[PDB]
């Protein structure tokens, strides 16, 4: 839409009337910025400049980048955090605990019983919480004795 | 899937093999959170014990409430370099 | 149920406060009121099922802190204790709420009151059903928030938005404490969870739960206005009467005597900490009660009002007596709340719209529903036998003799004083109101009317509770033997026995008969020998008089020795150090000596062969020298220098 | 009287008061969305298509091809 | 592949910002459409860059396993090794964010030469990025003294009545400290044959050699983070720079002193560590109490926020240097929720009320809350976010430090609570006086704020709230890696 | 009565005795809005809520004591 005709009536209606300080049909193109001849990049400067010395706060060319480009990639951010398949080290030591809970006692059914019971969301809220769950006797079993080999890993004494 | 904590002691390592001395820091630590996560188990009963019981939480949730602190002071995390960098025995 | 007892209104804060200006302004006071009446009426369903039926609630939303062994959730139960904080707090908020729609009606700025008052609303409702430490600390610090906004609400006034930041900054000395004191719980305990702390108050080391109760204490100190930190206290006067009949009735106010509750199975096991309760309020209950006999505003002599009775609830706390303190705290919630909005609608109700109590005087036929509102709730205030009060104040100070201590016995007359001077600036009040010749210029009588229904509702429905609330809520929280474990008492410490069978008779009218016949002498003086009370002839009455009229001078020491001389210690850090010697060791020092050497230096550069042939002649003393004297030289070369 | 006129109507359905809400909403359906989508695959959320956490395995060897270089 | 994507892309953003101004100097006046309405075409090109630098680290954000211990994504370019883990992921992240901010901040307040201001603007966020995702002592401190360059030149520029003399102080204050570390850094290169920083984790020094390098490491930090008494340059610089220059400065180069305690001091130096500890405290608790009662004898408005900045960073180092979990984390928080609100803080000190009162004295203005409504309601906000406000992530960072610190030293960490008494007063006093009486007298009506400010705000508000209310986005990654700085041996 | 500026400050809150021509026609709208608010807290309330006394039965917990005895 540069129309270098229409571009001098925007020029011809400065000249019209000389004076100053006593557009809808206006638009340009991304190949327009770099390969116009110098006679036409001369001129286009005379016409925006006197437009606006005619003369609330609008239209600054950061609207359409930050709403399309910044604050999609904040809902980025935002979704990953909220919805990643990615176990926390303290929620896997959560895991963890169950399942050296599970294989030392397997002479306890109703340890495995409770445990196969106890669904992916359930399992770090052991606890009297919302959930209806049968967990008494895994909280037994946690209460009665270590399940770490922590002791394991330090050969030395004082 | 559920990946498991490869034990390695610090004191059968020697220290050079780089890929060595990863095992023994990241063995050291995760058996740091699972004493963690047993604290909470531990003290997620003693909360439930304490209100069931009302005004019998003082002998219903006794020994709990024991164990608790009993091992409070060293149910933390507690960082391998202190006991990479140190040799207890001397 | 439970749910939507907490967060409704919140969610009528915001309606107004963000769509006010699309729903005008009288669409905006009324939905911002039913916000609160629907969580009224879910808080009388909850009080049913879990004081009668013994039912308890508890919403988990989701975790907060999950940092190692310290999680912390965004939980909200509803026990006993914190059910007998709702019944005060909601259903006056509701009432405060109803009377702010005709007592506002001509501020231009109504869409925005109510958004605030609300926002309290449910700050405070969020700090009363914490079931940990740290919600209640969220509720807890948005107290000061929401109040900073209401006390300084008229912003173009200066002494009302510098007394919001007054009221802002001496509750986060509080808050200051109290962030002190739960770092201890946690590094004790590992949790600041009610149900893992209090579980361990018998085995937790004493110096530990001291230190920690202390802090609470100090935090509590701000709130509950008590003696050291209650300038705050009369300078929340700035801000509207609904503001004052919601923050010193069932709210901000008493936020510090409900912590020390909260934390009754650990403040039992340290001795030290209510003893230092105890003799808290005995001074504050004293001093308010002196400085309000004194004062001439409607609204500073209710202000010192709550003060003193807050202070009562401090007393019973000290022996030990949780549950007399509860149920004081539910009763003084009503008989005061009753006197603002009835002082509030004296100066309505005259068109000169004064407060000093000094430009009234023979109101009582012109307006005698406001008359009859005070004078009700002044004998409640009163502890007259039959009223609320009486079921609530008087046994709290037949306990002040009942533990049979010594400390026990001194505050039991500071008490027996606050007891009387409580009935002797009472009358004060009334008569300088309503029973004094008029003072106002006669065209004021002329239009001195009533107000409207809707500013009358309110002050009738709290007149009944001030009358028949406390004889029926007497046995829940006074009876012996009632359930009540979410508060520990000692077994040690239960000394309700001795209370009620071993006081002599006198005790138990002592208070009354020195209330009656106190103020029927004050009365005759005041209205046929009235020369006496003019105390500029005696300097000492005038020097008395000019003593506790300017608040025992803790104004005038607060602001001048301590206020301006911790100002001053920012002047002389900005002077003498951040400006002063961090200057001279910096960029303005370092700028004179690179100029004074590089002064030196430049003289030496300029074209001579002579010069240039002495230094090369010079060097070869370096050859020279034996080499344990180039120390020396470098001494001699800086010397040279100057 | 105070004979106080109304004000301009206004449109509270306006650019600023709408979008709030909309991000509200959105995060409620994808939170739904996402509740239904791990039953659905055996506890994989919605964003599974995108990618995957790395397995110990696979970084162990970069670890050690990169202390070998340092070394 | 990420710092390799990253570096170049901006090279060939830089040289495509370089090309399309510069080739129309030649011998004819600039009638050009580029810099048709103040370079509209060429800010535009330098604000999707910034946006697209966060696209990369999201990239490999996706790959990133919260669970496995030590540093992923190990790469080697310009030989140098490259990795990111727990604690670099949301430093980078955070640091990529506020590019965007700090270009927008200026986006219609300049005089002139914006291709010069966005170019340096994104070589300064680069730079920062990439100075959390180094493996070496040597490579930290290249990315840790090449921002000097462009940071010296935006400040005399684009700077205020006194430029010349914050110049100065950003470029020698910043390298006669560093290069104190220099000499430490130099150490163990001569000693150990090697900077990389697992291969310096695992050596311990006599008890001699550790203080000598801690010494020389903490003269550098102490300096970066203003740390009394070598703060003093903080608030003459914040004062004079531009918008974008005092956004990224208190927002990320604040930030790598607590970062470089991570690297440089924890685990190489941990038993020195320990003994040093108590003299941390002693100077920092002493930054805090002197730094919050200066502020209230000040004058200069963004000076104000200046010394603001340096107390809820004495709040961070006596958190990270607390020997536990909790001090660690609650440290590391605080530092991603300061790293918005202090910058919103200056958008709305410098950015608003500067850019159209063209003033800085504190005595002007009061009482804007009669005519600038919106303007007050995110002053508040932001001053309550500012102070500790539980449902702001300030609160957070704030309260585990706090108790951080109870945990290591009950006594002298005691007065760390000084910070929530403190920050309430030359705080709200700013904001009270501000929103307080009359409308002044000396002040026309103008415009209020407009779409631009208030999307700062608004997304300068939002990461901050969110992190007050669930932190556990930020916790649930450091919890792993905050473990491995903890040094104790219990028997 | 007095003229105070209402043109151009357009708070959240209108200021100044602020009550647009068509109040009637939007506050129905946020009634319906705040009604239906107070229904989803109701059905979120009670669905979630739980009793903590009763969660674990007295035989449960009288032998969690016998374990870490
Ligand atoms: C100012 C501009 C506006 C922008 C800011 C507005 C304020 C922000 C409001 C939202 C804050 C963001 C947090 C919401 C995201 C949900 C957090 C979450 O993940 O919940 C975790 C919870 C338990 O964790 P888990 O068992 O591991 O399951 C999740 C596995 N993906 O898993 C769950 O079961 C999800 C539970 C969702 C609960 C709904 C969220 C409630 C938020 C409102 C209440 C906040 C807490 C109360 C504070 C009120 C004051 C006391
Ligand atoms: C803060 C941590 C403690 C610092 C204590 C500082 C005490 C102090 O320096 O007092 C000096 C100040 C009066 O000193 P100055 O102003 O020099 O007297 C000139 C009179 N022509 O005196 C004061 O300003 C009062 C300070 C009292 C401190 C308690
Ligand atoms: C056109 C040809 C493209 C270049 C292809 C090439 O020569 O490859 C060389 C190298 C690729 O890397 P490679 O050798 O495979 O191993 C990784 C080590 N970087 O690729 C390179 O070496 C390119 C490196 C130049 C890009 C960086 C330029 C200087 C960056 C300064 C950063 C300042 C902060 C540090
Ligand atoms: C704006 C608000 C900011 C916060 C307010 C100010 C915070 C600092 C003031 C309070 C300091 C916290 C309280 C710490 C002292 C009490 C702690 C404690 O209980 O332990 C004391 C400790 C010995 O431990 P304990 O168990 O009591 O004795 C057993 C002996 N076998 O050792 C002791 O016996 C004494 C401990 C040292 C006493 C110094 C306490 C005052 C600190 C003042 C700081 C300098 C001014
Ligand atoms: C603009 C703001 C942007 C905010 C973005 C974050 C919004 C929340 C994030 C998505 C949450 C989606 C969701 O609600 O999931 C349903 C969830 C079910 O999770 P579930 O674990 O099964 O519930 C039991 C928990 N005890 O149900 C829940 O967990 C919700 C529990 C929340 C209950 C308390 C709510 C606090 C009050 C908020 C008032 C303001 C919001 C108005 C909500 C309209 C309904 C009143
Ligand atoms: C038990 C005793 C309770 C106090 C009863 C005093 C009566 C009173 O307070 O009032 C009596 C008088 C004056 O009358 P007024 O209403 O205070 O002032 C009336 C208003 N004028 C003065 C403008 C007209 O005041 C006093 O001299 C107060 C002395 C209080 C301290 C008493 C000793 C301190 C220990
Ligand atoms: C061991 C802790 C290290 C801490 C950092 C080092 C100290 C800070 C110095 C900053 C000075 C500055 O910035 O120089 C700025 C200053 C002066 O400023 P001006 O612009 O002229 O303004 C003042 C305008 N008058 C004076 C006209 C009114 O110039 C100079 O004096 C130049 C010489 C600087 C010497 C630097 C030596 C560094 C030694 C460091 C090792 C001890
Ligand atoms: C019935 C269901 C409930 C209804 C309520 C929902 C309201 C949703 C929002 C609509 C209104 C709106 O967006 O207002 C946003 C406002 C108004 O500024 P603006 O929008 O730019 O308008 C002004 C610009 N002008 C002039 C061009 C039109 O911004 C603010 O300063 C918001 C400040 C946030 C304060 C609270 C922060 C959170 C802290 C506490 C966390 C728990
Ligand atoms: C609760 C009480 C709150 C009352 C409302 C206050 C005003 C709110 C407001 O203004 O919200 C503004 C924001 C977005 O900003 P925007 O795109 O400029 O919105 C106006 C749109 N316009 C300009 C076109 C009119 O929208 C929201 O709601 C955001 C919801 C949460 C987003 C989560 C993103 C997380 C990213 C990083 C996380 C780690
Ligand atoms: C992240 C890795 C980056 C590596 C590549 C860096 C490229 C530098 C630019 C070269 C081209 C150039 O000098 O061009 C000059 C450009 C653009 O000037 P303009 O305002 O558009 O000119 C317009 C002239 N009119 C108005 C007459 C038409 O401005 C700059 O100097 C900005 C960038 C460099 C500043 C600091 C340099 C010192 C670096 C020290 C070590 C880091
Ligand atoms: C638990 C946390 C809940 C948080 C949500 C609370 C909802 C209430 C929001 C209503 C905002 C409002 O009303 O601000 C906007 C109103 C508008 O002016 P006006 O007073 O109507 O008079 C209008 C006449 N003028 C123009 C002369 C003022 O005020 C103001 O500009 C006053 C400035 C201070 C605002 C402080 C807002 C603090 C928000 C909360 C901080 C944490």
């Amino acid at each position: 839409a540069f129309n270098l005709q229409l571009e001098k009536e925007i020029r011809s209606k400065i000249d019209s009337l000389p004076k100053l300080n006593n557009v809808t049909n206006r638009k340009l193109s991304l190949t327009d910025y770099l390969f116009q001849n110098a006679a036409n990049q001369a001129l286009y400067v005379d016409n925006e400049a006197d437009l606006k010395e005619l003369d609330e706060n609008e239209n600054e060319g950061w609207e359409k980048i930050m709403y399309v480009g910044f604050v999609p990639t904040m809902i980025l951010i935002f979704a990953i955090v909220l919805f990643k398949d990615d176990k926390s080290i303290d929620e896997w030591a959560m895991d963890e605990l169950l399942l050296r809970l599970k294989e030392k006692n397997l002479s306890d059914v109703e340890l495995i019983d409770e445990l196969d019971k106890l669904s992916k969301s359930h399992v770090g809220k052991i606890g009297a919480s919302e959930i209806n769950k049968r967990d008494a006797v895994i909280i037994e079993r946690i209460l009665n004795g270590e399940y770490d080999q922590l002791s394991g890993l330090k050969k030395k004494e004082l | 899937d559920h990946v498991r904590s490869p034990n390695v002691s610090f004191d059968d390592i020697d220290y050079n093999n780089s890929q060595d001395l990863h095992n023994a820091q990241e063995s050291l630590l995760r058996e740091q959170w699972i004493r963690v996560s047993a604290l909470k188990v531990c003290r997620k009963a003693l909360e439930s014990c304490y209100k069931t019981s009302g005004p019998n939480h003082y002998e219903d949730c006794r020994e709990i409430a024991e164990k608790y602190l009993n091992m409070l002071p060293d149910h933390r995390i507690q960082g391998f370099l202190g006991y990479q960098k140190n040799d207890p025995s001397k | 149920m439970i749910l939507l007892c907490i967060f409704t209104p919140f969610l009528g804060s915001l309606i107004s406060g963000f769509f006010g200006r699309y729903i005008g302004v009288n669409s905006s006071k009324w939905i911002v009121c039913l916000s609160i009446f629907v969580s009224v009426v879910s808080t009388y369903i909850l009080f049913i099922d879990v004081i009668f039926n013994e039912i308890e609630y508890t919403y988990n939303i989701m975790n907060w802190l999950n940092v190692e062994y310290l999680v912390v959730d965004w939980s909200f139960t509803i026990d006993k204790l914190s059910v007998s904080m709702l019944v005060p707090v909601v259903t006056v908020s509701f009432l405060v709420h109803l009377y702010s729609v005709s007592y506002m009606s001509h501020d231009p700025h109504q869409q925005r009151f109510f958004s605030y008052l609300s926002m309290f609303t449910f700050a405070m409702i969020v700090l009363v059903t914490g079931d940990n430490y740290l919600i209640l600390f969220v509720g807890w610090e948005f107290i000061g928030v929401a109040s900073y906004l209401l006390i300084s609400f008229w912003f173009t006034r200066f002494n009302a938005v510098k007394s919001g930041l007054s009221a802002l900054l001496i509750n986060r000395f509080g808050d200051a404490l109290l962030v002190l004191g739960l770092s201890y719980l946690v590094l004790v305990t590992g949790s600041v969870n009610y149900n893992t702390v209090f579980a361990l108050g018998s085995y937790l080391d004493v110096n530990m739960i001291t230190v920690i109760l202390i802090c609470f204490l100090v935090a509590s100190m701000a709130k509950s206005a008590q003696l050291g930190l209650h300038s705050w206290l009369l300078l929340a006067m700035e801000g509207p009467t609904p503001v004052s009949s919601l923050l010193h009735a069932a709210c901000l106010v008493i936020a510090g005597v409900f912590l020390l509750m909260r934390s009754s199975p650990l403040l039992e096991y340290t001795p030290i900490v209510l003893l230092l309760i105890l003799w808290l309020g005995g001074l504050s209950t004293l001093i308010s009660g002196l400085i309000a006999m004194v004062s001439n505003d409607i609204k500073k002599i209710i202000a010192l009002s709550t003060m003193s009775q807050v202070g009562i609830m401090m007393i019973a706390i000290g022996v030990s007596c949780y549950n007399l303190a509860l149920f004081h705290l539910i009763c003084h919630s009503f008989f005061k709340a009753l006197l603002f909005m009835s002082a509030g609608s004296v100066i309505h109700s005259i068109i000169s719209e004064y407060q000093d109590i000094r430009m009234y005087g023979g109101f009582r036929q012109f307006i005698p529903l406001a008359y009859t509102c005070i004078f009700i709730a002044s004998l409640s205030l009163m502890a007259i036998p039959g009223l609320t009060g009486f079921y609530s104040k008087d046994i709290i100070i037949e306990s002040m003799y009942g533990e049979y201590t010594f400390s026990g016995f001194i505050i039991y007359w500071f008490a027996l004083i606050s007891a009387t001077c409580t009935s002797l600036y009472s009358i004060r009040l009334i008569y300088y109101t309503f029973l004094n010749n008029p003072n106002s210029p006669k065209y004021i009588y002329i239009n001195l009317k009533e107000n409207d229904i809707v500013l009358i509702t309110p002050m009738i429905i709290l007149t009944i509770l001030s009358i028949f609330g406390g004889y029926l809520l007497r046995d829940i929280y006074l009876g012996m033997g009632s359930p009540f474990n979410e508060l520990f008492i000692h077994p040690n410490n239960l000394s309700l026995i001795e209370t009620e069978f071993s006081l002599p008779s006198i005790l138990k009218v002592l208070p009354l008969i020195t209330g009656l016949g106190g103020g029927l002498i004050l009365l005759l003086i005041y209205e046929f020998n009235y020369s006496l009370f003019l105390v500029y002839n005696n300097k000492n009455l005038s020097k008395l008089y000019s003593f506790f009229n300017q608040k025992i001078m803790f104004d005038q020491l607060l602001n001048n020795l301590i206020l301006r001389s911790g100002l001053n210690i920012g002047w002389l850090l900005n002077v003498h150090i951040d400006r002063g010697i961090l200057q001279l060791f910096g960029p303005l020092g370092l700028w004179k000596l690179s100029t004074f050497i590089s002064s030196k230096l430049n003289k030496l550069v300029f074209l001579n062969i002579g010069f240039i042939l002495e230094i090369i002649v010079l060097s070869w003393l370096l050859i020279v020298f034996k080499v344990s004297l180039l120390k020396y030289i470098l001494l001699l070369i800086i010397f040279i220098i100057l | 009287d105070h004979h106080t006129p109304l004000g301009p109507a206004e449109n509270i359905f306006n650019k600023w008061n709408v979008t709030p809400f909309v991000w509200l909403f959105a995060t409620v359906g994808i939170f739904q969305w996402d509740k239904s989508h791990r039953e659905s695959h055996d506890g994989k959320g919605i964003l599974d298509f995108l990618g995957e956490i790395k397995v110990k395995e696979s970084l162990d060897t970069y670890f050690k091809e990169y202390q070998t270089k340092v070394a | 592949m990420l710092v390799q994507n990253l570096i170049i892309f901006n090279i060939i953003g830089i040289v495509l910002l370089v090309l399309l101004n510069n080739n129309n100097n030649g011998i004819l006046n600039k009638k050009s459409l580029l810099t048709i309405k103040n370079e509209l075409k060429l800010k535009q090109i330098g604000l999707i860059i910034s946006i697209i630098n966060i696209l990369i680290i999201i990239e490999n954000w996706i790959g990133f396993n919260s669970n496995y211990y030590g540093f992923q994504n190990i790469e080697r370019f310009l030989n140098i090794y490259w990795g990111i883990d727990g604690i670099s992921l949301l430093l980078v992240l955070l640091t990529l964010i506020l590019g965007p901010i700090a270009i927008l901040s200026n986006w219609k307040n300049l005089k002139g030469y914006y291709t010069y201001y966005v170019i340096s603007i994104n070589m300064l966020v680069i730079l920062m990025a990439l100075n959390f995702i180094c493996l070496d002592l040597v490579s930290f401190y290249i990315l840790f003294e090449s921002t000097l360059a462009p940071l010296f030149l935006l400040i005399g520029i684009y700077g205020a009545n006194n430029k010349n003399k914050a110049a100065y102080y950003v470029l020698i204050y910043t390298l006669a400290s560093s290069l104190f570390m220099l000499l430490s850094i130099v150490i163990y290169y001569i000693i150990i044959n090697s900077t990389d920083y697992i291969y310096i984790n695992n050596i311990i020094l006599s008890i001699n050699l550790q203080s000598l390098l801690f010494i020389g490491i903490i003269i550098g930090i102490a300096v970066k983070t203003p740390l009394m008494p070598v703060h003093t340059w903080l608030p003459t610089v914040h004062s004079e720079s531009p918008l974008g220059g005092s956004i990224l400065l208190a927002g990320v180069i604040l930030k790598l002193a607590i970062y470089g305690v991570i690297r440089l001091l924890l685990p190489n130096l941990s038993e020195i560590s320990m003994m040093f500890t108590p003299i941390i405290y002693i100077i920092s608790i002493l930054t805090l109490i002197y730094s919050s009662l200066i502020t209230l004898k000040q004058t200069d408005l963004k000076v104000i926020i200046a010394y603001s900045s340096i107390s809820h960073l004495a709040v961070c180092m006596i958190g990270i240097f607390a020997n536990n979990l909790i001090g660690i984390n609650g440290s590391l928080i605080l530092c991603l929720a300061h790293g918005f609100v202090s910058p919103a803080l200056f958008i709305l000190v410098g950015g608003i009320l500067y850019d159209r009162y063209h003033n800085r004295l504190i005595n002007y203005y009061q009482g804007l809350s009669t005519f600038m409504p919106i303007f007050s309601i995110y002053l508040v906000v932001f001053s309550f976010c500012n102070t500790g406000t539980p449902l702001s992530g300030n609160f957070v960072g704030e309260f585990l430090s706090i108790t951080g610190a109870v945990i290591r030293h009950p006594i002298i960490g005691s007065l760390t609570a000084a910070s929530v008494l403190l920050s309430a007063c030359y705080q709200m006093k700013l904001t009270n006086r501000l929103t307080g009486s009359v409308f002044s007298q000396y002040l026309h009506i103008t415009n209020d704020v407009t779409n631009r400010e208030i999307f700062l705000l608004n997304w300068l508000l939002i990461p901050t709230i969110i992190i007050g209310i669930y932190p556990s986005f930020v916790t649930n990654i450091l919890n792993l890696a905050s473990s491995t700085l903890i040094y104790s041996v219990l028997i | 009565h007095h003229i105070h500026t209402p043109s151009y400050i357009k708070p959240p809150t209108g200021g100044w005795n602020f009550t647009p021509a068509n109040w009637k026609q939007n506050t129905v709208l946020v009634l319906v809005g705040f009604t239906a608010c107070c229904v989803g807290l109701y059905k979120l309330g009670e669905a979630g809520s739980y009793n903590p006394k009763l969660k674990y039965k007295e035989e449960e917990l009288s032998r969690w004591n016998q374990s870490a005895k």
